[PDB]
């Protein structure tokens, strides 16, 4: 029954079956980047959230 | 008896009712222009047209109307990291200084002379990521016009905003009802369930 | 000094080596820069990266090959690649006689 | 909602769209005084960069 080139994100219904967001952490700073389309903003841990 | 009841429908003002995905609407042969209902408003995005080959200077004088008076405390962030801080009274130049223009090709802001500088603002609007340079911008003034593409000059480029504006769904359904030649359409469901929906261009 | 311009860098550096400000780098030709150092050269509220290698013109928009040193800027002005430029500020002026070919 | 073919003169509606005004660069004065009909006026550059 599973949908091979159907998935689920944590919403709805998707073609993706990973995210796979890439995230860039700075050297001399601890906070981490995003290397993907945000491209720069600042990456946070929500509450329960991963991130 | 056979009664055949008509059931034209599914207009602009219901569509929207159910929208979560994209938004888009197009006019003839013009450009295109996206939308996306997030948070009760569409996050439209100003492309500045294109239509260019080697004549670059269209693009500049289109986006200098929109901020085509003296104004100060302008952000150029051009290369990769420019970030700076200028003032401009037709002309370009930082806080106490001239901020020239160099390095044809990379296009950075040569405050620091380098035999071929220019310093002056429609070459830094030609320069800034409309010719020469990928995900730059000019700030300042609360905009960010955004270059989405750079002009190889046979490649076009585009300077972009992201105004935000025209968020709320109900300009979006009168705009979107009554048009020229606009022929719009909205995905408004499931990536996996959903189609697309145009309309008639007038109404 | 042949290809070992860091010599004369280093000669230069003692005698202004301590974090200052309202420095004045005249490259190029008209550079007149207001800038401060505290083992790296910025300016107010910006970076200053370096560019243009061959010509050597601090600026603050990054061209893919930045480095934003004070040793880069004191081997690059008047001392590799530049000619009758300056190092101003704090009461000197370091002029170049000549560049390092 | 513009037109082309008719302009507006500074202080009237003409057609011709160019005026062709005669400035006058002030040697050792280093100021483009009016030469046209103002003969002398002193012309600054205005907020949007026309003379």
């Amino acid at each position: 029954g599973e949908l091979t080139d159907i998935q689920t994100f944590d919403t709805s219904y998707k073609i993706n079956a990973d995210t796979g967001e890439v995230t860039v952490v700075g050297d001399n700073s601890a906070t981490a980047g995003q290397y993907a389309s945000a491209d720069g903003a600042k990456v946070l841990v929500g509450s329960d959230g991963k991130l | 008896y056979k009664a055949t009841t008509t059931f034209n429908a599914a207009s602009a003002e219901t569509v929207l009712s159910k929208l979560e995905d994209g938004n888009t609407v197009a006019v003839g042969g013009g450009a295109t222009y996206t939308y996306d209902a997030a948070k009760g408003n569409f996050t439209y995005t100003k492309t500045v047209d294109t239509t260019v080959g080697a004549d670059v200077t269209a693009l500049a004088n289109k986006i200098k109307p929109s901020s085509g008076t003296i104004s100060g405390s302008y952000e150029i962030s051009t290369g990769k990291s420019a970030s700076f801080d200028v003032d401009a009274a037709g002309k370009i130049t930082i806080g106490g200084n001239a901020a020239f223009l160099n390095a044809d090709g990379e296009l950075t802001t040569n405050d620091a002379s380098g035999a071929l500088t220019q310093a002056t603002l429609d070459d830094v609007l030609t320069s800034v990521g409309t010719e020469a340079n990928s995900s730059v911008t000019i700030g300042g003034t609360k905009y960010s016009h955004s270059a989405a593409d750079e002009l190889s000059y046979t490649a076009v480029a585009t300077t972009a905003d992201v105004l935000s504006a025209m968020g709320s769904s109900t300009a979006v359904s009168t705009v979107t009802l009554g048009s020229g030649i606009t022929s719009a359409a909205v995905t408004f469901a499931i990536a996996t369930t959903d189609s697309n929906n145009t309309w008639v261009d007038n109404k």
